[PDB]
RNA sequence: UACCUGGUUGAUCCUGCCAGUAGUCAUAUGCUUGUCUCAAAGAUUAAGCCAUGCAUGUGCAAGUAUGAACCAAUGAACUGUGAAACUGCGAAUGGCUCAUUAAAUCAGUUAUAGUUUGUUUGAUGGUAUACUCGGAUAACCGUAGUAAUUCUAGAGCUAAUACGUGCAACAAACCCCGACUUCUGGGAGGGGCGCAUUUAUUAGAUGAUGAUUCAUGAUAACUCGACGGAUCGCACGGCCGCCGGCGACGCAUCAUUCAAAUUUCUGCCCUAUCAACUUUCGAUGGUAGGAUAGGGGCCUACCAUGGUGGUGACGGGUGACGGAGAAUUAGGGUUCGAUUCCGGAGAGGGAGCCUGAGAAACGGCUACCACAUCCAAGGAAGGCAGCAGGCGCGCAAAUUACCCAAUCCUGACACGGGGAGGUAGUGACAAUAAAUAACAAUACCGGG
RNA sequence: CGCGGUAAUUCCAGCUCCAAUAGCGUAAUUUAAGUUGUUGCAGUUAAAAAGCUCGUAGUUGGACCUUGGGCCGCGACCCCGUUACUUUGAAGAAAUUAGAGUGCUCAAAGCAAGCCAUCGCUCUGGAUACAUUAGCAUGGGAUAACAUCAUAGGA
RNA sequence: CUCCGCCGGCACCUUAUGAGAAAUCAAAGUCUUUGGGUUCCGGGGGGAGUAUGGUCGCAAGGCUGAAACUUAAAGGAAUUGACGGAAGUGGUGGAGCGAUUUGUCCUUUGUACACACCGCCCGUCGCUCCUACCGAUUGAAUGGUCCGGUGAAGUGUUCGGAUCGCGGCGACGGCCGACGUCGCGAGAAGUCCAUUGAACCUUAUCAUUUAGAGGAAGGAGAAGUCGUAACAAGGUUUCCGUAGGUGAACCUGCGGAAGGAUCAUUG
C-alpha cells in the first residue's frame, strides 16, 4: 500500500465485536485515539449493537451529533472512537453511566455504575520519564499524560484519576497479591490475585495469578491490569466476577436455569 | 534516481537476485552537496521525509569551534583543508566534510585566552580572579606553536551536506599528534 | 466483494460406491417402500445424518470417560438423541448411541408419525396431506415430510386450523362441486 | 463403509498392468428441466486491444460574497438564504488483476538501544500601527486568439485562516564580562539567555532498562529558523473605560494512536544430462566519509581476501504470486490453492519525477519503445488487469440496469459523494428443501 | 473382454425391463494403489544385488554409574556442560473445519433469539476445541546425541 | 590309524513346527501378530541400453542415459494333454492353495505346442502409413545476456538574467507620472557538470521457433518373398562376454554358465 487504510473490511474486524459474518462487507474501523485498534470497542457498537438506541449507522450519526454521549466525561462527536478498558461511557440524559469491562469470555461489557462512581477511571502507567525542562512525568497505556506524578508511581502501576478534576487521587503499587484483571489474551476478562512474577531478561515478563475460587493461570505483564490493593477491587466488577466457569459449569447453569 | 534498496545486489552466495519490483520513493538517495570552502555561502532547503527540512550547504567560510580543553567555543572563518581519511581529491578540491581537517583563524580564540586568562600567547577583583585561573594554567605548546601562525588544526565534526553547518572542534593532544604526523608525511 | 460469498453451505448425501449390488439395492427399496420415500437420496441423507453422528460418537468412545470433552460432547450428543425420541431412558450411554439405524431416524419423520398416529390412511397418504398444507406441529403448519419431530412435538401433531380435515372450509373441489349443485 | 471386479491359460496358482467401480467449492459440453431457498460467474488462452457512458469530490453558527442572485425587510459596513470562485482537505483508501517473482514474496516468531508517521487522544508553550500592517489575485466584468481541449493571452475591480510582514502581556532564575569598592568578597553597568537547529565540554551518585557516554539538567557558542495566533462563531455579563464565558480553526514539542520501513530465526515444488559460483565494473569483511527518515557495499575512497557450496551453492524449469485454505482422505498420505480474508506486486513495456504526512501514484505529470485517436495538417489528446459493455482469443464465463435504503468510507461535512457496496436482470458453477398424485367402491388376480 | 459372415441375449428399431431421478450422459485430479510402500511393497527363477574389495562424508553403533528401604502421608520425609525428547503454560487473525446453544415451517443456513403479550424483562446469547514446524517459558532426565572424561595434578 | 568332544570352513542328508506363486529354501525361516543396522537397486511389455549431452579410452568401446511413439498383455511356477530326427471312471479316504493326483503301481523325459508339429516361430528384402533422430546449407525467424558506444527525459549543480517588485541619492515637471542615476530581493528561457537512465546501434553468446536436400532408426498395418535361427538332443544342445565374417535369419574363434540332454562310478 501506499498509505494508511481507511477501511476495515467486517472478517478483519476484532472478534469480541461479535459482529455478524453477512451484515455488510465492512466493520467500523476504529479512529485514532486513547486505546489501540484490536482492543477497543467503537463509540457505533456501542450505541447501536450492544445498547440498541440506534439501528443504523446513520442513527449513530443523529444521536452523537446531539452531544448525548460523553466518554470519561467528555462530549464525543466521532462514530468510531476508540473506547477502551475501564473508559466511563455516561449519557446525561436518561442518567447512566457505564465503565466498559471485560467479561470472562473476553468480550467487552457495559457495566452499570453509580453517579460517583462514575467520577473516576483507573489507568495502567505504561512509563515514567523525565520531559522538557527536566519535569517528571506519566504516561498511561490510555493514552493520557500526567505531569509532576507521585515520585513512589512507576511503570505497570495503576492509578486512580478523577475526571471531573483531572489528577491522581490514588494509586496502587504493582505488586504480589494485588487483585488483576487480565485484559489481554486468552484469560482476558480473568480476575485474581497475583502470587508471583517471574522474571526473564531481555524477553516478556509473566505473571502467575490465582483467582478466587483457586484456579491458577498465567499471563504475560503487558495483559494485567492492577484493580484493587489486596483482595478488594477498587472498582465493581460484571455478574462473573472475574470467575471463568468451563462449559460443563455452564452447562450445569443453563440446565438449572431451564430446570426452574 | 539513486537508490538505497538492497534489490541490486549480489546475493551474499554470489547469486543475483532477480527484481521482483520498481524502486519506491522511500529508498532514494540524492546527490551529495559537495561542500566547497568559499567564501560564497549558499545553503540549500532539502524538503525529507514527513514533510521535514535538511539543509544543504553548498559553499561554505565559517564555522563554529570547540575548544575542549578550555571549554570555549567561537565563530572561526575557515581557511583551508588539509586533510582527509578517505580521498585527497576532497583534500584538493576543498571539501567540506564530517571528520576533514582544516585550518581556522585563531583571533577569536587568542581574543578569548587573553580575556579570560590574563596571558597573551585592571581591578583588584579582576586581577584576583585572574591570578586565580592562571594558577595551574597549562597549554601544551602545540596549540601555541599553531597559534604563532594564527591557523588552528581543526576537525569538522558536523556533517555539511545534512545540517548546512561546518562545526568542529579544535584538535588537541594524541589526535593533534596522529595528525600533525600526516600533514608532515604529506 | 459479494458478502452473499461468505454464506456457507454444503452436501447432505454420498452415493454408494457400489450402483449394482442387488442385496443393497432390495434393502433400500424395502426402506423406501416402507416410509413412503420419494427417491434413494431421501435415505442416502438419512444414512449420511447417521455416519456423522455415529463417527462423532465413536470419536468420543477413544477417549477417557473424565476426558472434559467426551464428558461434555458426549452429554450433548445424548441430549440430541433423546430429544428427538432415538434414544430410549435406559440407553444413556454413548455406547446406544453407535448401535442407531436409519431406521430409528426414519421413524421419526413428520410423514412417518403422522401415518402412525391415524391421521392418515397409509405412508403415501401422510406424505400427500403434509405437502397439501394439512399437518401442524404445535401452531406452525409443517408442508416437509422430512420433518423429524422432537419428543415434546409428537403430541401436538394436528390438522391445520385452515385445512378442511381441521375445521377449516371446504376445499375449492368441494365449494365448486356444491355451486355446479 | 479400513471393499474390490473383468481381462494373459486347455485348465491352475502368481507377478503385473489395462479396463471398470466412487468423489471433486472441477471445468467444458450434451440431453432434459415444474416449484423453494442458496449462490459462482472472461482466472486458465491474450498483464491482448478497446467505441461509449459512469467509477472523486467536498460547506459548518464558526476562513473569504456587493452575483448587476433569491426571499424577507426598508438609512443603514456586513439582514438572511446563497450559486460562482479563492482558500482548506481528499483523491496514497477502495476496486481490479496475478505478469514478474523460488529464502525472494509469504507464514509464524523477533527487533528498532536503527527510523518516519497528516490525523486522533493527553500534556506542554515566557527573554522576537498593535483599538490590528502591506501588496496582489480569483470569482465578476469585457477585449480576444485558435479547427480544437477544465487550450490560451491582454485590460478593469475586490477579499482572506491565500500570500507577505510585523509589535509579539510582562518575569524571575542562570551564565559571562565587568567600572568602582575594600576587598578570599561586595558590586553598578553591559552582554547572553523563548522553542527549535548544530557542535563541543560537563553532571546524571551510590529517574529508567536485561543492557546505553540513557531520560534529562548545566554551560559555550551556532543558524541569514516558513516556529512562538494581525483568524472565525455564539453568548454577551461584571466592575466603572477596563475586565469577561462557551467554542471553532491554526503553529510548535513530547507522548499516544493509526501505520510503514527495515529487520532476527525457521520453513518452499521439479531438475546434477546444472559442481562449482561470486569478485575488472561490490563479490566478503574493515576504516573514513557521502547519502537516506533512519541501520547497511546503499554508494565513494583506501585496505584486506574473503563469501556460498553433495546438509546441493550457482544455474535451469514451473501452464509458480505466498498464506489462511480446498478436494479426497481408517490412519499415514496425494493433489490443488487466479478469485471475495491477510501479505505482496502491477496499472501496455521500461525509466524518471512533482505534489504531498504518506506515491517512484498511473481514473497525476515527463520522456522513450509499441499501439493508437481527432485534425482545418499548423497541432492536439492517450492508457477499462474499476463497473458495464465491445472486438479478439479461445473448450470456457452475465446487464452498456437501479440506488446510496443497508455496511462502511471520505470531504469544510448530521446534509454532498461513493459502478466501494447493495438491489434487480442473465445464470441446471455448486448447494438445500420438494410436486408430478391420495383415497374409496366395483371387476380381476390373489393370497391368508 | 468382446459382438456383427442369415436363429445377433451386444448393431439399427419396436416392446418390455433395469439404475438414478429433476436430473443424468460425455471429455485433469483424488480414491481404488501395500501399482512409490514412513506406517507399508519388491530384487534365487516374474522387473530388479554393483564383478570384487577398500574408503571419506552420511546413516547406525555392546554393557556399565542412586539404588532400595521405611515413616508420615497420593505429596513429602527419613535411613558458573549443552541438546534432542517429553510435560505444562502463553501465543499461533477472522473466515473455513470440528463442535455448544438456538424449530430460519424442515434443510442447506444464519447468529440469532426467548418470555401470557411485558411502555418491558432474561446482566439474553453471540461457547469451546483444533492449529505441523520454528520461536518463548515451566517441570522431568528414562532413552539418545555432542563435548569432555589421571599434569583431576582435585579441593 | 581308532574313538569322544570344542571352534572355524566348503558342503551334504532328512524333516516342517516355518516360509513361499510354486519350484524350492534349515534359510529364501523368525512378516498384516508387519520396525536389528546399512549400501545398491525394480515399478506392465516394447521403443532401448537406442538418441542426445557429458565423461573415460589410441581404438574397440565403457560409464551415465531419455523421449516421441506403440501395445493388452509380456512374463514366472506348476498341471493335464499332444508332439519329439529323446531314452526305455465314480464314491470315500490320502496329497496338493489349486488345476490336478493316488486309486489305475505304456512309462520316464523335454517343450516357448494346446487350432496341439500339418504346431510355434526368427530375420533380411518388397509396400502403406505414423513417430522420432542425424543432417550440411556456416538455414532462417523470435526474444534475453556480453562488449563497446550514442543517448531522450527528469533530478541535483554552474553560469545566465527576459522580467518583476521594493526601496535609495539628488534632481526635473505638474500626491501622480516620465527619464537618467544605484542597491536589495525574486526570478523565466537558455546553459554547464554530475546523476538516474528509457531507448537506439554494434560484437558475440544464450533461450526459443525453426525449413531443410539427403541419410538412417523404430512401430503399426496389410501381407508378398527367401530361407528355417529358436522351442524336442529343434535335427551343429541353448545362452553370456568379446572379435571377425556372411542375403537374412545367423556362422565361427577364445573364455564363461546350466537357464542341459548329466544332481550319479569308492571306480
Ligand atoms: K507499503
Ligand atoms: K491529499
Ligand atoms: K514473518
Ligand atoms: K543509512
Ligand atoms: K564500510
Ligand atoms: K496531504
Ligand atoms: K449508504
Ligand atoms: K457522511
Ligand atoms: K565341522
Ligand atoms: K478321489
Ligand atoms: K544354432
Ligand atoms: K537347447
Ligand atoms: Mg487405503
Ligand atoms: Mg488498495
Ligand atoms: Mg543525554
Ligand atoms: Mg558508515
Ligand atoms: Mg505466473
Ligand atoms: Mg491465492
Ligand atoms: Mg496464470
Ligand atoms: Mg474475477
Ligand atoms: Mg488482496
Ligand atoms: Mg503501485
Ligand atoms: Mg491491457
Ligand atoms: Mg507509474
Ligand atoms: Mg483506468
Ligand atoms: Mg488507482
Ligand atoms: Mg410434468
Ligand atoms: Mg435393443
Ligand atoms: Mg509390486
Ligand atoms: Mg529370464
Ligand atoms: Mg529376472
Ligand atoms: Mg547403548
Ligand atoms: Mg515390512
Ligand atoms: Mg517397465
Ligand atoms: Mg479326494
Ligand atoms: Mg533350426
Ligand atoms: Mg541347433
Amino acid at each position: 500500500a501506499r498509505g494508511l487504510k481507511k477501511h476495515l473490511k467486517r472478517l478483519n474486524a476484532p472478534s469480541h465485536w461479535m459482529l455478524d459474518k453477512l451484515g455488510g462487507a465492512f466493520a467500523p474501523k476504529p479512529s485514532s485515539g486513547p486505546h489501540k485498534a484490536r482492543e477497543c470497542l467503537p463509540l457505533i457498537l456501542i450505541l447501536r449493537n450492544r445498547l440498541k438506541y440506534a439501528l443504523t449507522y446513520r442513527e449513530v450519526q443523529s444521536i452523537l451529533m446531539q452531544r448525548h454521549i460523553m466518554v470519561d466525561g467528555k462530549v464525543r462527536t466521532d462514530k468510531t472512537y476508540p473506547a477502551g478498558f475501564m473508559d466511563i461511557i455516561s449519557i446525561p440524559k436518561t442518567g447512566e453511566n457505564y465503565r466498559l469491562l471485560y467479561d470472562t469470555k473476553g468480550r467487552f461489557r457495559l457495566h452499570s455504575v453509580r453517579d460517583e462512581d462514575a467520577k473516576f477511571k483507573l489507568c495502567k502507567v505504561r512509563s515514567v520519564q523525565f520531559g522538557q525542562k527536566g519535569i517528571p512525568y506519566l504516561n498511561t497505556y490510555d493514552g493520557r499524560t500526567i505531569r509532576y506524578p507521585d515520585p513512589l508511581i512507576k511503570a505497570n502501576d495503576t492509578i486512580k484519576l478523577d475526571l471531573e478534576t483531572n489528577k491522581i487521587v490514588d494509586f496502587i503499587k504493582f505488586d504480589v497479591g494485588n487483585v488483576v484483571m487480565v485484559t489481554g489474551g486468552r484469560n482476558t476478562g480473568r480476575v485474581g490475585v497475583i502470587k508471583n512474577r517471574e522474571k526473564h531478561k531481555g524477553t516478556f515478563e509473566t505473571i502467575h495469578v490465582e483467582d478466587a475460587q483457586g484456579h491458577q493461570f498465567a499471563t504475560r505483564l503487558g495483559n494485567v491490569f492492577t484493580i484493587g490493593k489486596g483482595t478488594k477491587p477498587w472498582v465493581s466488577l460484571p455478574k462473573g466476577k472475574g470467575i471463568k466457569l468451563t462449559i460443563i459449569e455452564e452447562q450445569r447453569k443453563r440446565d438449572a436455569a431451564a430446570q426452574a | 534516481g539513486i537508490s538505497r534498496d538492497s534489490m541490486h545486489k549480489r546475493r551474499a552466495t554470489g547469486g543475483k537476485q532477480k527484481a521482483w519490483r520498481k524502486k519506491r520513493k522511500y529508498e532514494l538517495g540524492r546527490q551529495p552537496a559537495n561542500t566547497k570552502l568559499s567564501s560564497n555561502k549558499t545553503v540549500r532547503r532539502v524538503r525529507v521525509r514527513g514533510g521535514n527540512v535538511k539543509w544543504r550547504a553548498l559553499r561554505l567560510d565559517t564555522g563554529n569551534f570547540s575548544w575542549g580543553s578550555e571549554a570555549v567555543t567561537r565563530k572561526t572563518r575557515l581557511l583551508d583543508v588539509v586533510y582527509n581519511s578517505s580521498n585527497n581529491e576532497l583534500v584538493r578540491t576543498q571539501t567540506l566534510v564530517k571528520n576533514a581537517i582544516v585550518q581556522v583563524d585563531a583571533a577569536p580564540f587568542k581574543q578569548w585566552y587573553l580575556t579570560h586568562y590574563g596571558v597573551e600567547i585592571k581591578s583588584n577583583n579582576v586581577q584576583r580572579k585572574l591570578e586565580k585561573r592562571q594558577q595551574g594554567r597549562t597549554l601544551d605548546s602545540h596549540i601555541e606553536e599553531q597559534f604563532s601562525g594564527g591557523r588552528l588544526l581543526a576537525c569538522i565534526s558536523s556533517r555539511p551536506g545534512q545540517c548546512g553547518r561546518a562545526d568542529g572542534y579544535i584538535l588537541e593532544g594524541k589526535e593533534l599528534e596522529f595528525y600533525m604526523r600526516k600533514l608532515q608525511k604529506k | 466483494v459479494h458478502v452473499n460469498f461468505y454464506r456457507n453451505y454444503g452436501k447432505t448425501f454420498k452415493k454408494p460406491r457400489r450402483p449394482y449390488e442387488k442385496e443393497r439395492l432390495d434393502a433400500e427399496l424395502k426402506l423406501v417402500g416402507e416410509y413412503g420415500l420419494r427417491c434413494k437420496r431421501e435415505l442416502w441423507r438419512v444414512q449420511y445424518a447417521l455416519s456423522r453422528i455415529r463417527n462423532a460418537a465413536r470419536h468420543l468412545l477413544t477417549l477417557d470417560e473424565k476426558n472434559p470433552r467426551r464428558i461434555f460432547e458426549g452429554a450433548a450428543l445424548l441430549r440430541r438423541m433423546n430429544r428427538y425420541g432415538l434414544l430410549a431412558e435406559g440407553q444413556d450411554k454413548l455406547d446406544y448411541v453407535l448401535a442407531l439405524t436409519a431406521e430409528n431416524f426414519l421413524a421419526r419423520r413428520l410423514q412417518t408419525l403422522v401415518f402412525k398416529a391415524g391421521m392418515a390412511k397409509s405412508i403415501h397418504h401422510a406424505r400427500v396431506l403434509i405437502r397439501q398444507r394439512h399437518i401442524r406441529v404445535g401452531r406452525q403448519i409443517v408442508n416437509v415430510p422430512s420433518f423429524m419431530v422432537r419428543v415434546e412435538s409428537e403430541k401436538h401433531i394436528d390438522f391445520s386450523l385452515t385445512s378442511p380435515f381441521g375445521g377449516g372450509p371446504a376445499g375449492r373441489v368441494k365449494r365448486k362441486n356444491q355451486k355446479k349443485a
